[PDB]
Formats: structure tokens, sequence, C-alpha cells
């Protein structure tokens, strides 16, 4: 996610250009310094280690996680949209799904076509 | 940064800078997603030192190593000098050589009558006839 | 003669001799059963002559220019002077040039401690640092 793509592009010392002019950049309602950078894209690591832990927490869906859920999804809903490179983001799910997806379908082709199944 | 503003803060064009970052003459500047190249205040005062280096009298090549100098926190401000004080002597040499020439030209150019004769002989004086 | 002649005569090696050649500074020398170049008393004159442009200073073409002058008789001592005067101005530009900035060199020496110091101000002055 975006703290990984801002980590590898600040894997080399530097960056300031186009690429960060992407990344959360809250408008008060381009180009950004480290020490505002470094700090906006670190409660954000403060909410992932405080909400990670409580995805276990008595399941995937328990009331206080779906708080950490809902509170990182909050903190990020003041925050816009990242750039294209977040494109593959979305892919490494279609990639997945795409792959899931295909796998059911195969596993149908091999239990639909031959023999007789109800539906 | 943009890199126009770099090469008129420098005084510098382009393509310059390129034939430099070509002699790996400074730090790399990183380019942007579109290509710009991604100078920096780094970049700056490493263009600056090899700007005024040869203006001074440092190649291409001991321009480098002074970058390096500078990009050497750890330097020694003696070899510094040291080749400050060569480049001197080596002005010294051509200094004075340039004017034996000089002396050499002057010497054939006063002894010219300069009465615009086939009899040139300073150009007699220059061929091996006669 | 063979290049080695007039090379070894006047004094200029076979690559510098042909590049005078194509450059069309001297005469276009006869040839032969196999086309080798049987130089003449001509061309070591004209090529004396040439050297004596260049380790007195002329560039190629002035030089040239030279030789044509010395085998064209109708040419003018006169306008041999003026261009050595001419060139005597380039040498005084070219040595005032060294000897002011030279100048400013030993004002840096002056300047810097030249004691192992990573503080070496003269790379402070030139990366335009503060
Ligand atoms: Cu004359
Ligand atoms: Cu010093």
């Amino acid at each position: 996610y975006l703290l990984e793509q801002y980590d590898r592009v600040e894997a080399e010392e530097a960056r300031l250009s186009d690429l960060i002019t992407g990344f959360v950049d809250p408008n008060a309602e381009n180009s950004i310094d480290p020490e505002l950078a470094r700090e906006k894209f670190a409660e954000l690591r403060a909410q992932y280690v405080v909400t990670r832990d409580t995805i276990k927490a008595k399941g995937r869906s328990h009331a206080t996680a779906q708080e950490e859920i809902l509170k990182l999804s909050e903190v990020f809903k003041q925050f816009r949209l990242v750039p294209k490179q977040f494109d593959y983001l979305v892919n490494s799910m279609r990639v997945m799904m795409d792959r899931v997806r295909t796998q059911e379908r195969l596993i149908m082709k091999l239990c639909v076509e031959q023999c007789k199944m109800p539906k | 940064m943009n890199i126009s503003d770099v090469a008129k803060i420098t005084g510098l064009t382009s393509k310059a800078i390129r034939f430099y970052e070509e002699k790996g003459l400074v730090t790399p500047p990183m380019r942007s997603e579109n290509g710009y190249r991604t100078y920096t205040q780094q970049h700056l005062n490493e263009l600056t030192l090899l700007r005024q280096a040869r203006q001074v009298g440092f190649n291409l090549e001991e321009s480098g190593e002074l970058v390096n100098l500078f990009n050497d926190p750890q330097r020694h401000s003696a070899d510094v000098k040291r080749r400050t004080l060569e480049k001197v002597a080596e002005i010294e040499r051509h200094i004075e050589e340039l004017q034996s020439m000089r002396d050499q030209l002057l010497a054939l150019a006063n002894a010219c009558p300069g009465d615009d004769s086939a009899d040139c002989p300073i150009i007699e004086n220059l061929s091996g006839c006669c």
C-alpha cells in the first residue's frame, strides 16, 4: 500500500518529483518537502500497527476491530486519491481475482461438463 | 529542479550540464517520470564549483576531482592548495614560453621593412630555402 | 621524394603531413606508378615554412596562407608584418589573461590554510556555499 510505495520511492534517500505529488497530500479544504510527508505517512502507520492487531480480536468482524477498520477509513477519507501508480494496487486485486475466479471456472470446467450436477 | 532555471542560475545551458554528467562530473541528478533532470542545491553548488573550476583552469577531470573534494566532507585543504599551486606553476610556464614566442615574433616583424615588397624577410626567415 | 624524404628532412610526421595535404595547405604533389607522392624541393620549402607557421603559433589556416604567400611572390612584406603584429596582439591577450587569473590563484593561495582542513575555504568560495 501507499506507505510501501512511499518507502520504495524513498529507498534511495530522495525524491520530490511528480510521483509524490499524487500521494496523500491533504488539501486545505505542489512539491512536497520531507518532514510534512514523513508526518502524514506516520499516523497512518500508527493506525495500521494499532489496527492489524484487532483483526484477530475474536474475529475479522469484531466491534472494535471494525471500529479500527472504520477509523482507519475515516483517517483516509479526509485525504484524497493517489496517482495512476495506484492502478497496480487495483491490479493486485484483479490479477488475484482473475486467477481465483478462473480457478472456480476451471473447477466448473472439470465439474460441470463431463458429469451431471444440480444447479 | 527545473533544468532551465538551474542552468540560468549557474549560467550554463542544459547540454553543458548534460555533457558534464556524461563525464561523471557531479552527483547524479535523478529524472522525473516525464524525464526532467532532478537537480538540487547539491547540484547547484556542484555545478557552480565545476563552473568556476575551468574558468580558473581546472579541466573536466581535475574539476570533477574538485567536486569530489566538495562531496568529500573529509577533504584536506592541503592537497587542494597544493593543486592550486601546481596550477599556478603550469600557468607560469605557459606565460613564460608564450612570451618567448612573442619575443621571437616581434624580432621577426620589427626586422621586416613592411615595404609592400616581394622582399618579405619574415617568410624567408621562416622557410628553409636559399 | 617519398613522404619519408620530406618528412625526415623538414622534420614532420606522415600523419600531420598528409593531414596538411588533404587540408589543401600545400600543393598536390606529383604521383607515381603507384600513386606514391614523389615530393620535390617545392614541398620541402612549403613544409619548412608551414612548420615555422605552426611553431610560431599560427593556426593551420593562416599557416596555409603563409605558404601560399611564399610561392606567390606578389605578396607584400607589409601584409605579413601586420599579420605578425596582430598575432602578437593575441599573444598579449593570452599572456595578460594568464597573468591576471594567476595573480588571483595566488590570492587563493593567500586565503587558504592548506592545513588538511575539511573546512578548505577554497571549495567554499567556488561551491557557492553561504
Ligand atoms: Cu616582409
Ligand atoms: Cu583550506
